[PDB]
RNA sequence: GGCCAGCAUCAGUUUUGGUGGCAGGAUAAAUCCAUAGGAAUGUAGCUUGCCUCGGUAAGUAUUAUAGCCUGUG
RNA sequence: AAGCUCGUAUCAGUUUUAUGAGGUAAAGCGAAAACUUUAAAUAUGUAAGAAGUCGGACAUUUGAAUGAAGAGCUUUUAGUGGGCCAUUUUUGGUAAGCAGAACUGGCGAUGCGGGAUGAACCGAACGUAGAGUUAAGGUGCCGGAAUACACGCUCAUCAGACACCACAAAAGGUGUUAGUUCAUCUAGACAGCCGGACGGUGGCCAUGGAAGUCGGAAUCCGCUAAGGAGUGUGUAACAACUCACCGGCCGAAUGAACUA
RNA sequence: CUAUCUAGCGAAACCACAGCCAAGGGGGCUUGGCAGAAUCAGCGGGGA
RNA sequence: GCAGUCAAGCGUUCAUAGCGACAUUGCUUUUUGAUUCUUCGAUGUCGGCUCUUCCUAUCAUACCGAAGCAGAAUUCGGUAAGCGUUGGAUUGUUCACCCACUAAUAGGGAGUGAGCUGGGUUACCCUACUGAU
RNA sequence: UUUGCUCCACACAAUAUAGAUGGAUACGAAUAAGGCGUCCUUGUGGCGUCGCUGAACCAUAGCAGGCUAGCAACGGUGCACUUGGCGGAAAGGCCUUGGGUGCUUGCUGGCGAAUUGCAAUGUCAUUUUGCGUGGGGAUAAAUCAUUUGUAUACGACUUAGA
């Protein structure tokens, strides 16, 4: 829905002569807790031989962002299994927070690839501090000096069905 | 990739003047004037100062911006067509049958009249557009010259004219005769 | 611009592209040349002929004449005082502006500066230049020379090239039987005017090396003196 | 357009290829290499005298047929669907030779189609070898070999057979 | 003392607003205060060019005649 | 439907534990996957108690959960005996369609809302009425409900509004957006305009003529920044022009292939 | 000669209802096109 | 068709465990413009004339493109169905026909399950239509 | 016309309302543009200003709207006339002249309202028609029958008939 980012660890159950295994951690994006948990178990069953019955959860913690309103360039390495074999992808965002960036990503993948939330994988978020190592261009053009641009053809959303005025946009 | 702002420069020389309300243009220079509507094209114009004008698009798709570069070159063609003026030169070649080519005026119509084409009796008239003048070649055989400001009018008229003699059902490799263009120059000569 | 692009023409030719390997190769090779040879000459040669260069090289094998791309030659010479193989080379790296071209000798200076004044060939207009002759083409049959030699021994021009004459060369050229004819005389050019590219091409088509060829030089360096010399001789 | 494309792909391939750099005797030399599956068809004015069945499938008949009379016969073998010849290919050397049938020993799915002579897939067949003319041990001459058919005669009147080797 | 209705207060059911007090999370994160360091889509300042004589160009310059980023508190 | 023993009890289209008649080897370590070596899963059996436990001894926390205190013995009575679809498993297969079995669910006797309409779809426990809330489906108008908000992509010279993997189907396409992998570069990328683009050499037969290009086969070295025993126009040959290759002006990012 | 009209006489067959069309629904319902009282003579294309 | 040749790719690995497109070689009833009464035993139904209207995948007619297209004539191909597409002779197995003319004498559906040919197994109700008040 | 038709006045009756209950308040073109005002050299001109909702502009107190007194102004508005224009796209209206006639909430006074009984649409608008009341106006055609025949199934159609 509207998204959150969560921190999870699983501590796969103490068996005799191997108590306290190695506390496998993930950072997982979802709107709530239990969805987050289920995705941890889903990735974990993929990544090594676990089941939920053979595993147990340590904690859930919402990861707030350190300095939200810092505008950030993010770059995200992802995978998705579309109808073909699975395949990788990188994308780049100018945005405010990790969570909002992946929100926009999920919708854009939905547009351009008919890509579902269920069949997306995130590998990784990263943040780029220095400019000019961003690979893409459509963010890169939003980085120039003394920037100005217009809102052409602005339209006003009236409640009424009539207008008596012969409207205009401006310009 | 949804380029945000695209733009081109057009260079006004000292002599010529240009008046641009909304997407209408007039361009006036020593040879004369021209006008053009561009309301179908959805761009913006701006002066910076008086030797350079900027066209631009915001939020361009590929089609929109390719149109931008086009409209620049159109207006530059008008500018050239005032300061130089354009001049298109043709020849009318025959193997057996000499063309009789003439100019006539029917109520002010400025038709161009060809006879004896391929031993025909047919008269073919071609109109002349406004803003373009003819001359048959003095001291050059089998040649005609057109000159004007509107390049589009000139080329359309001559392209029509060679499109009239599209000789039909007959082997083009044999019937080399016809009326064709020698070259596309400007009026001046010097500059 | 993912689609609606141009298709660039693909072929199966034999020669392949050089890349940076030859670039850095020639760079280190001139840097090898530097300490080996003693006398250094910067050569502005705008119009160049492959047989002329091979003629010069097989004239002087004890010399070595090298040409290559400009900025890498500036690189291997060193453009700053701070970076240079030897000293007093940045200043002469400044001046070498034209099509250059360079020589490594150990012979006298005098012999070469008189050599290249003695050395003169015949070449074409190579426009943005003058050509020391005018040409009127007479209103008759046109020939390969264009009125140079007598009309009995010149051969008329081929009927292949005439549409090129009509398209490129701007000239009325009307075709009676198999030779080629004109109806008015055509003057191509005058003396004392900078020749245009079509003008240069028509004298090329006639095959007229009416222009003199002589190379100029701007400067000279010697390694053992380690000093720069400036000489404009043409 | 696909065709011209792939040919240009071959052109680049052969360009790059250029750019990067059988124990036979003499007389064989110089050769180039009931309630179902039955419709009661009532005949006559009074439709009770059916008495009739029809073969709608190919068959080899043999040399002598001596076709029985009309009144005692029950099954109708038509005239056209009679293969004397079949193409036999060789597995070794892949040579296609158009040779006769001599007999059909084996027919799948029945013992009846064996004697009838239906030539469907799975039918093993007695094939002449006369023009090939191999010399065997003792210097005999071969007249019959075994071949396995590989195509349905109904879908194509050609009859491809691999020679069992 | 029949018919139709209305107002108030009450109950069951229920819809929709206002408003207050509390608990939690990283005992929110942030903003904000100070502090240290860093760097540019380089602010002041310095150098050169034009000159429309102040705006570019390229260098300088880590707060100055703007400010930003980060770390800790 | 009637009795008689009672609600003491009875069981249950159910889970848990233990267990086979068998392994799927998805684990090869258990002989250089060779190996019955058994992570399990594919589910039936059995049970979880006085109907039991070792003549005699032991009561309901008297032997797991969960639900129903309506179950059982004997007697007796009406109607009824065939069939389409789906799903799961699995055998045979066919170009393809599929055929056969086994289980299960729907319809049959059964209405309602939606699906524009409807044997098979989606939802849904039918007395009459009121009020409320919702399912499946939908909200431009018909039509009750937002011409709601918001990210993207699409502009079809008969789109699509599809139920979806599914049949034409693998692909074509200088339409379009996003990606992947490679290549290039101010030590100058790509576009372009300008120059060179050579000598031995017109290389061998081949021919009337064959000179880099009617054509067979060869693939050299020389200088070289670079320049082929030589892409393409070409004349009867020759010549001339063009790339492929370098280099001069410009200065900025660009290009091959592939996926979606 | 009838057919037609008029004066007079005067039946039967047949009949769930009755009717306008295209697509759809694995004559009537759904969606659409039209439909203006009442009617005459020919018509032979159809008629649970 | 079948057996091959490349294999683009696929088989998570194997290319011959295995698939495999486009092309291409393999004869296919008589190789020299030499040439078979293959319409011969099918008891099986299909064969034919007036008139509407539709489709186009065009036979001509109109316009166009390319073709060694000198022209005339003609072959292919594109748009296009507005209009048009003839008269005769013919059966123990006409089979596919000849004759001529014509600018040409193209192809199929919905058709007479109401008239006709074989060796042959209440059209009287209303409907709409055409005419009329 | 036993006064029938018609234009206009007011009295009552019915007669209904796809639904008044302050006003259908007038530019055009464009929207990657314009409008309004002002200035000039009058143009695609300059200069300023505005939109960013009609959530406005106009109208608006009085018993469902009275009787009266003035003050200030000579303005506004209504009614019936009357002068002169304008408009044809379905004009059926819009201006405008003159005066007469009221009212004027521009401002200040005085009288009244009650009791419809704490509210019940509390009725006030328009379409249509007839009877009556009293002042005007003007005095037809068609059809059937007959007959024709350019037409004719009968109808219809087309001709003539004091």
């Amino acid at each position: 829905a509207h998204f959150k980012e969560y921190q999870v660890i699983g501590r796969r159950l103490p068996t005799e002569s191997v108590p306290e295994p190695k506390l496998f951690r993930m950072r997982i994006f979802a709107s709530n807790e239990v969805i987050a948990k289920s995705r941890y178990w889903y990735f974990l069953q993929k990544l090594h031989k676990v089941k939920k019955a053979s595993g147990e959860i340590v904690s859930i913690n919402q990861i707030n962002e350190a300095h939200p309103t810092k505008v950030k360039n993010f770059g995200v390495w992802v995978r998705y299994d579309s109808r073909s074999g699975t395949h990788n992808m990188y994308k780049e965002i100018r945005d405010v927070s990790r969570v909002a960036a992946v929100e926009t990503l999920y919708q854009d993948m939905a547009a351009r690839h008919r890509a579902r939330f269920r069949s997306i994988h995130i590998l990784k978020v990263a943040e780029i501090e220095k400019t000019a190592d961003v690979k893409r261009q459509y963010v890169k053009q939003f980085l120039t000096k003394d920037l100005k641009f217009p809102l052409p053809h602005r339209v006003q959303k009236s409640t009424k069905t009539f207008s008596y005025k012969r409207p205009s946009t401006f310009y | 990739m949804k380029y945000i702002q695209t733009e081109q420069q057009i260079e006004v020389p000292e002599g010529v003047t240009v008046s641009i309300k909304s997407r209408i243009v007039k361009v006036v220079g020593p040879r004369g004037t021209l006008t053009k509507n561009l309301k179908h094209i959805d761009v913006t114009f701006t002066k910076v100062n008086n030797q350079l004008i900027k066209v631009a698009v915001h939020n361009g798709g590929r089609k929109h911006v390719a149109a931008l570069r086009t409209v620049k070159s159109l207006v530059d063609n008008m500018i050239t067509g005032v300061t130089k003026g354009y001049k298109y030169k043709m020849r009318y070649v025959y193997a057996h049958f000499p063309i009789n080519v003439n100019i006539v005026e029917k109520d002010g119509a400025k038709f161009i009249e060809v006879r004896n084409f391929l031993g025909d009796k047919k008269i073919r008239n071609v109109p002349v557009r406004d803003g373009v003048t003819i001359e048959f070649s003095t001291n050059v055989k089998d040649e005609i010259v057109l000159s004007g400001n509107s390049v589009e009018d000139v080329s359309q008229n001559a392209a029509d004219l060679q499109q009239i003699c599209r000789v039909r059902n007959k082997d083009i490799r044999k019937f080399l005769d016809g009326i064709y263009v020698s070259h596309k120059g400007f009026i001046t000569e010097d500059l | 611009m993912p689609r609606s692009k141009r298709s660039k023409l693909v072929t199966l030719a034999q020669t392949d592209k050089k890349g940076r390997e030859n670039k850095e190769r020639i760079f280190d090779e001139v840097r090898e040349a530097l300490d080996t040879y003693r006398y250094v000459w910067v050569l502005h040669l705008d119009d160049v002929r492959t047989p002329v260069l091979q003629e010069i090289r097989t004239s002087w094998a004890g010399s070595k004449l090298i040409m290559g791309k400009r900025k890498v030659l500036q690189k291997a010479l060193g453009e700053k005082r701070e970076e240079e193989y030897k000293e007093n080379l940045y200043q002469l790296s400044k001046l070498c502006s034209g099509v250059t071209g360079l020589l490594f000798t150990d012979e006298d200076v005098n012999t070469v500066k008189e050599y290249f004044k003695s050395y003169v060939r015949s070449d074409y207009s190579r426009p943005n230049t003058k050509a020391p002759l005018t040409f009127t083409i007479p209103e008759g049959i046109v020939y390969s020379r264009g009125g140079q030699i007598p009309a009995e021994e010149d051969v008329p021009m081929i009927h292949s090239l005439e549409p090129t004459m009509r398209n490129k060369f701007e000239i009325p050229t009307k075709i009676k039987a198999g030779k080629i004819t004109i109806d008015s005389p055509y003057l191509v050019c005058t003396e004392g005017e900078k020749l245009d590219v079509r003008q240069a091409l028509i004298l090329k088509q006639f095959g007229i090396a009416a222009s003199e060829f002589k190379v100029k030089v701007s400067a000279y360096y010697d390694n053992d003196s380690s000093t720069v010399e400036s000489t404009n001789i043409n | 357009r696909y065709a011209e494309k792939v040919s240009m792909r071959k052109k680049i391939k052969a360009h790059e290829q250029s750019k990067v750099k059988d124990a036979l005797p003499t007389y064989l030399l110089d050769r180039e290499q009931e309630e179902e599956m039955f419709k009661v068809i009532k005949t006559g004015k009074s439709r009770s005298k059916s008495w009739k069945r029809m073969i709608t499938k190919h068959t080899f008949v043999g040399e002598g047929f001596t076709r029985r009379p009309v009144k005692m016969e029950r099954i109708i073998r038509p005239s056209a669907l009679r293969q004397k010849k079949a193409n036999v290919t060789h597995p070794e050397l892949g040579v296609t030779v158009f040779l006769p049938i001599l007999a059909v020993k084996k027919n799948p799915q029945s013992p009846m189609y064996t004697q009838l002579g239906v030539l469907t897939k799975g039918t093993i067949i007695e094939v002449n070898v006369s023009e090939l003319g191999m010399v065997t041990a003792g210097g005999k001459v071969v007249w019959g070999k075994y071949a396995q058919v590989t195509n349905e005669p109904d879908r194509d009147g050609c009859v491809n057979a691999v020679l069992l080797v």
